[PDB]
């Protein structure tokens, strides 16, 4: 059976919802979470509603959990994989943290793109140098990969 | 250290130089000379980012083995963390479970259950033994929360204590620097003694550190050597 330190992160999950997020476990894969993020209000992703895989390695909360977009998003965070450029979900994951500390950072990215993170990318570099087409990219790949999916 | 245990059993204090990571040369052997007059025994720790809390946990739990009566007042100081954790503002349910999973076994070697065998498998079993280690990184995160204003003159130019915590010190395998070390020493109560190989990588200059840096003639209850990539425990000859 699963450590109950995940049970109860489960049952927080369903009972309290983060708002603007769906996350639930696998039928099949209690480890495994399907999520939807909305596309914040006032953010160059506003109408988009975006798919992402969650998972709980074995040795989960002494590791982060694994992230990744499946619906395509123009951000300087996210890269062609999906994976995110977020500190907690690499060396800085504490196991105080938990599921749902992922998911609003993930959110909060997608209110304030960070592009002076120092994990330069051509994504990113686009973002502060022109950040009036990065957003109308961002607005036409919201339109593109992100309505008509879910 | 592709094959090592967390925490190893005691070797003799002569067998250090058999080791192949050591400089080769006559000042390394002379030096672990030396010691050898004071030092009998050697238990390695896993040399890893999570190497210098694991060895101060170490050295308080082989105390606590030897004596009750100290055991019950670290039981109940390390309660008291658990109560200081939710006041600081840590996040609540995750990080208690940390605190009671560390008190039930200090609890059951308080009882007289635990063997001494048993708390080294404990202490080698990755799940149980990085559980009670996180608990050793909460209470210096929050020992340093605790008293930011005294702290925050060594922090970065860019950073609160707050954020070097929750970036340095909260996270498993990060590195101990000096601050975390001066840190954890004074959180869990102890006082210990230094001894490098080197004395170019002591931050007092010296051929051994005492923290906390007291100027008070008591001696240090665990001792520990240094050396590039690792913190070892060591032992006094009797």
């Amino acid at each position: 059976g699963l450590p109950r330190r995940i049970i109860k992160e489960t049952q927080r999950l369903l009972a309290e919802p983060v708002p603007g997020i769906k996350a639930e476990p696998d039928e099949s894969n209690a480890r495994y979470f399907h999520v939807v993020i909305a596309g914040p209000q006032d953010s160059p992703f506003e109408g988009g509603t975006f798919k992402l895989e969650l998972f709980l390695p074995e040795e989960y909360p002494m590791a982060a959990p694994k992230v990744r977009f499946m619906t395509k998003i123009y951000h300087p965070n996210v890269d062609k994989l999906g994976r995110i450029c977020l500190d907690i979900l690499k060396d800085k994951w504490s196991p105080a943290l938990q599921i749902r500390t992922v998911l609003l950072s993930i959110q909060a990215l997608l209110s304030a793109p960070n592009p002076d993170d120092p994990l330069a990318n051509d994504v990113a570099e686009q973002w502060k140098t022109n950040e009036a087409q990065a957003i109308e990219t961002a607005r036409a790949w919201t339109r593109l990969y992100a309505m008509n999916n879910i | 250290q592709k094959s090592v245990p967390l925490v190893a059993t005691l070797a003799p204090f002569s067998i250090l130089c058999a080791e192949y990571d050591n400089e080769t040369s006559a000042a390394f052997l002379s030096k672990a000379t030396e010691l050898s007059e004071v030092y009998g025994e050697i238990r390695y720790i896993r040399g890893d980012g999570n190497c210098f809390y694991r060895a101060i946990l170490v050295g308080l739990i082989e105390i606590m083995l030897k004596d009750r009566a100290r055991l019950e007042k670290f039981i109940a100081s390390s309660r008291d963390w658990t109560r200081t954790l939710v006041e600081l503002g840590f996040p609540d349910w995750t990080c208690t479970d940390f605190c009671d999973f560390f008190i039930e076994f200090l609890e059951k070697i308080h009882s007289g259950v635990h063997t001494e065998e048993a708390v080294y498998t404990i202490l080698n079993d990755d799940g149980s033994a990085n559980y009670i280690l996180m608990f050793f990184r909460l209470i210096t995160s929050a020992f340093l929360k605790q008293n930011s204003e005294e702290y925050a003159p060594f922090i970065d130019e860019g950073m609160t204590v707050a954020q070097y915590c929750e970036q340095e010190i909260e996270p498993m395998w990060k590195d101990a620097d000096h601050l975390a070390i001066n840190s954890l020493i004074k959180a869990a109560g102890t006082r210990v003694r230094i001894e490098y190989m080197d004395r170019t990588a002591a931050p007092n200059g010296g051929w051994h550190y005492d923290i906390p840096s007291d100027d008070q003639q008591i001696a240090p209850e665990i001792t520990l050597l240094y050396r590039p990539g690792h913190y070892d425990v060591i032992y006094k000859k009797d």
